[PDB]
């Protein structure tokens, strides 16, 4: 892995600042790091691809060293080393596509391509130089095992989940007390809901609880904490929960009343956030705990009086909505998230070649199945294809 | 058997020591049976060593 | 760890092999190792914590070393060793007893007691040498980021749970159909049970259902599959879900029907089982579903269909079990199981010494909360202390 | 196999041994062998895996020997060490997975796959060294026709089989006399049962017996016999002989009288147990043949004597029972047992690179079927895998 | 015992290690210390002894040395080798076979044979080297007055007994109040049973208490508890305490009330377990105190207000169960356990050659009786025999 | 805060750039800039925390250079300066935290913890090199 990340970032690097009229001294070490790879590579066979559509190709280097005599770049030089590279190049998107179409249950963490176990020998140990990816940084800080860190933008943490809990009900629906919750992404809208607006509740107060165990750990979270749920606030018909019938939902939605963002790390309380909407700050935590009351308006205007009567039937239902929306956050685990595109890029090449469905991810690399059941086998091997696709979108993109 | 009696063949050597700290406190000289007063060092702990 | 697992191997063979009349190429290499590790402990001090009723302890090192000229061992020599490794052993027994009853949070895999972190310096690396055990073996390959495992003979991957789910039930008590199960260590016995034996069920048939989600994942696992539960066999006086009342439970036992053992990984079925008894193999999974189904004979003995009426009431209820014995696996964390003393080990400490509870393991490192929350924290504190254990054991 | 046993543990010292910091002293031998085993291997190509899913792996070793110029190893000569085991390990894998899915009904115990027919050359026999696991040194023995010996904790010696024999029945199945039996891995739980109680018997006294017969020789074993066979003493519902239909078993448990058991070899009895329980010993034996009586209580209390009437109906059916557990014993093949992995191991294999059912094994490594037909060359194909198997543990 | 062990070892390793085309390097020590001792055995005569119809052997030592200068060893020196080792190891065998037969009230720990007695003299203790098996580990420490440990997978501690205690009884054995348990292996299960289901005891409550005594102390012990006693839970014609009558036992089965598990030590608590069933440690204890309560269930439903009538006639009677079960432990003497073979080995070799009783152990090496009485006498034989037969064990 | 900055940026370079079988060229630079933080930094004391649950420590800098190989760096090489790097990070760590949990009405752009204070003492302008965050 460090060495194929070594050949991209040297061949980015060429790509880069092997440019005509330059001085030789803006790329001395880098002309020699290339002649390093160049003599590395030298005499070697390789073989990417019999997986899937993915074809089999055969890579022969016989290439000469970049010259050092110039004083600055000319065009020949360059047009030389722009060959050697396209050669090079051409041969790194390879292996990183027949990496990231493999993945084993045993050493997923391990490569699993015969290009990059041949990469893995001591011999080309030599062409490793510069480290400085996030992605290729984590990956050798997991090798040592030290504390790994991801920054992702709204990252894919929840997996889609649009259900509802009925705490009260009968086969009319027509005084019902529950929740309903859409849990996608990054975000979470919750809603209880009280068809009875609390009328016949221990104190006019009806209390509702949203319980969202996040597979993995974050730390270092900003969270949007909205008090309106928008997606449980209008007349819906929804199927029971056998499915044997639908029920209507005609919600008017009050603002929610003692709201608690609790946020847990093995079942310890790590932040609590009251009554505070906005921007706020889960340092770490794996658990969210969102509880929020349906008060009755003691005062009522006439109208909102005659919204809610002293008993059935029950036209409008009282709702109380949440949103959490995680913008940014830090995860010791590889996820996918808004702005990064390894999710997409290594289902993009799997999806090109027909690739076979494999006995370690989703079929067919669905996210919400993956982040579902994110066991550790799972987790190496969406880290190495994660790096692998990082690597390969140095030059391919 | 050289190997291991090595340390203890070279620190019996009247005309060679194991090395010198320069430390620019005022150190009491330790009283020792064989000199009397002396700047003798037994080990080389709290310094950097070159 | 390895220098503490050195530490112990080393004296472990040298009280193994240092004895009188043995050739001395029979422990060159040992006494080389022995001197080695003299060599390197000299001069250093150490002290073993405070904690608990554990007492304080300091130890010195100022020992010389054992010779390397003779063709045989004898006595003077063995009691000259001796007399060194007394103390050595001392310490190592000391120092994991200090580790043992420590834990963190935050680093629960790295070194808590000081002699610990003070022998994990760069100038103890000398003492470290073969790490054959295999809890060793497992600390160096985990620390490589390499794929290892430990085997278990009866692991003891199922928290304790007694317990039973009632599909349709009475205040009365007198028509219920559910389930009754016992989780426990390696062991699973399962039974579902109707008081009307199917009698208004679809077919005749009433299905019951058991799923198991173990807290880590097992793989090579081999399984003894039985088709009755005598835990659930009998009659019993059983509490209610609420503990209000009591019912009654007057089981017959039919064969159970349709048994259908799952072994799922990630949700998918990796390893399935049709009206097969005796040995299984279970290769990788997290996950167990017995399906079984109580089919109504359909023909009777008249002493079989006096038992089961058209209608109530119901004395005699259909009962039909599996039980699921897990002889061994292998595990990619650590575990408790029947054949090893970590756990014991662990727990002997700790109780001798007072220790209070800490953040990480429940208090008196009961296995049955521990296994339930097995956090990642509280896995990585649970394989260090079971390695110092099992490091401790080798000398104590 | 003796090779690829030897690069094996040359893998697996390797791996513990050649760690930082560590005297050379204490892997010098070990280097001397590493090195052998590079040149040996050096200028090979190999090929694993062509069954099944088993991809194949092409195999090329140009390797450079390890130093012998350091007094501790250091960083640089662990990495170097640690590609080359990293590499050889692999490769020692592939093969024996690649030899642990094929079977020969001709010459199973010979090499079945292509690389480890070409380590069986002389030009490898170099690499041959300490060989000392029970498996290596068992195939060794049989290679020279010496007795061999395997020693099983909880041997699964029996095939799974829960049946009845009624040597006294009618149509009503309200009069039956006869036994019913569990004989599943290391456990025989046998009960005979009357429903008259033996009202009618000559001297009131029913004989009831069982005999096991092992498929192999099983030596030194260690047996616990319990007078009760709790899997056969409540009331039960039961498929008629032909599955026409169901009969009713009401239990009531008497001791069992005159108990007698056997261990009997080529029909010799060899061990005779006369009214003991608890833990008995076994010390060569074929067959098992365990003999016991209902005998009808001469005196009865009031509820007892109710039980029991002088004619028809028989409410409640008198029952013996007896089970007998193998914890441990010594045989001359290989068998699954509850601590080994070794039948797991092969099963997980083959299940996971779906291999085609062979000529030799059951479909899906069936341990009851493999066990209940236990040929000869069934037996050298199950050796050999095993054998294989544990090779692969020592590293995988 | 030590040069005995000594011995075999060097059989063994000379079995494991001398093979064809391996490096001189990886047997230069071996080779050494099995030419030493050839040497010292040279020129002793031996005889193992005709004691029962174990045959009178005489034993000749005129071998010539092992070479010690190939590169790689060869067919040449492995066949000169294996002849060697062949009559060494038959001579080791019938050794350990003629002092396994033996036993002493004097001084049981020292040699019986004449051969092990030779073999005690200072001239053999050249022989002596690696001592590192735990049997001769412990060996070694007793014969020093240290600390010893022998860990056992379900230690064989319990001497076999299913008995009943009726603390309320009458000639008729209608209304009996008591308790029922067999202590067998390494469990225990105990029921206690109220026929009246507690209708006149204060508070309801019927208390059952079950001390066990272990003739040995366990520490380091990992004990599974469990609430019912299966053993215990179906219906019964037990015997009466002299014989003269049968008594009628219909359980139903109600969970125990207040469980408390004490493992004591001398008479003090050293562990204490309320209401906790999964897995628990009993760190040092040789008595289990088992106090478990009847609680007739103050809420019933109907069926079980009919189960349980004000008076007699007393139809289904209340138990309340306990089930202990030692999964491993640390014992200072040996036992017989699960997965050893000593107690088979002494016992098979003293069945197969008529040995006649002596004045230590019981006939047949019962191991019932033996543990029963365990007095330092036979503590003190049976660890030279079981050492010796685990010195056995590794040739044969 | 630009001492503090570069040091951090320093030992992200040297934990990036010093690998095993790197060109002693493709760190020639780093490796200087890393010996003269090392020599700037040897022999000074800093202390770190006193404030809230953030622990009271200590560092103390007595490390040798960084030294040098002919063609490509080794396994020894990386892990000699891992050591060195490990305390560095650790440092600079204490002394962001430290940094981080102060404030001051007035001059709130200053330095407020001793440690960032010290090192913006003229001795360690030393230690500054490339700002390009
Ligand atoms: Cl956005
Ligand atoms: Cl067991
Ligand atoms: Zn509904
Ligand atoms: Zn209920
Ligand atoms: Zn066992
Ligand atoms: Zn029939
Ligand atoms: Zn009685």
């Amino acid at each position: 892995m460090d060495v194929l990340y070594s050949l991209s970032k040297t061949l980015k690097d060429a790509r880069d600042k092997i440019v005509e009229g330059t001085l030789y001294s803006n790329v001395s070490d880098l002309i020699q790091q290339f002649n390093q790879m160049i003599i590395t590579m030298n005499g070697n066979e390789f073989q990417t691809g019999g997986i899937g559509n993915l074809p089999i190709r055969n890579w022969n280097f016989d290439f000469g060293l970049l010259g050092t005599t110039l004083l600055n770049l000319d065009a020949n030089y360059v047009e030389t080393a722009r060959n050697t590279i396209d050669y090079f190049v051409d041969f790194v998107d390879n292996v990183c596509m027949d990496e990231m179409v493999r993945e084993s249950q045993r050493n997923g963490i391990a490569p699993q391509s015969d290009s990059l176990r041949k990469l893995s020998g001591i011999k080309f140990k030599r062409i490793n130089f510069d480290n400085s990816s996030e992605y290729i940084e984590n990956w050798n800080l997991q090798n040592r095992r030290q504390r790994t860190g991801f920054t992702f933008h709204k990252p894919n943490i929840f997996p889609y989940s649009a259900s509802f809990t009925l705490n009260r009900s009968q086969p009319a629906h027509d005084n019902l007390m529950g929740t309903m919750w859409l849990n996608a992404g990054s975000e979470i809208q919750v809603a209880g809901f009280d068809y009875s607006c609390a009328i016949n509740a221990p104190a006019n107060i009806q209390q509702f609880e949203h319980i969202v165990q996040l597979r993995r750990v974050l730390t270092t979270a900003t969270i949007t904490l909205l008090p309106d749920a928008e997606r449980f606030s209008f007349p819906r018909v929804i199927n029971s929960a056998d499915g044997a019938t639908t029920w209507y939902f005609n919600p008017v939605i009050l603002r929610p009343n003692n709201v608690e963002v609790e946020f847990l790390l093995n079942g310890q309380i790590i932040n609590t956030y009251q009554a505070r909407f906005g921007t706020i700050i889960a340092r770490n935590f794996d658990t969210i705990r969102l509880s929020f009351q349906l008060m009755r308006p003691p005062n009522m205007t006439p109208a909102v009086a005659a919204l809610f009567p002293n008993a059935q039937p029950f036209e409008h239902h009282a709702t109380v909505g949440l949103t959490l929306r995680i913008e940014s956050a830090v995860c010791e685990s590889v996820l996918a998230d808004a702005s990064k595109t390894m999710l997409a890029n290594v289902t993009s090449v799997r999806q090109e070649y027909a690739i076979p469905v494999g006995p370690v991810f989703p079929p067919g690399m669905n996210w919400t199945d993956l982040i579902t059941n994110y066991s550790p086998s799972r987790e190496d091997n969406l880290q190495r294809v994660f790096t692998v696709a990082s690597i390969r979108s140095m030059l391919v993109k | 058997l050289i190997l291991m009696n090595m340390e203890q063949i070279e620190r019996a050597s009247d005309k060679i020591a194991q090395g010198v700290i320069i430390a620019y406190r005022d150190m009491q000289l330790e009283r020792d049976e064989m000199y009397g007063y002396v700047n003798i060092a037994r080990n080389l702990d709290g310094f950097q060593q070159i």
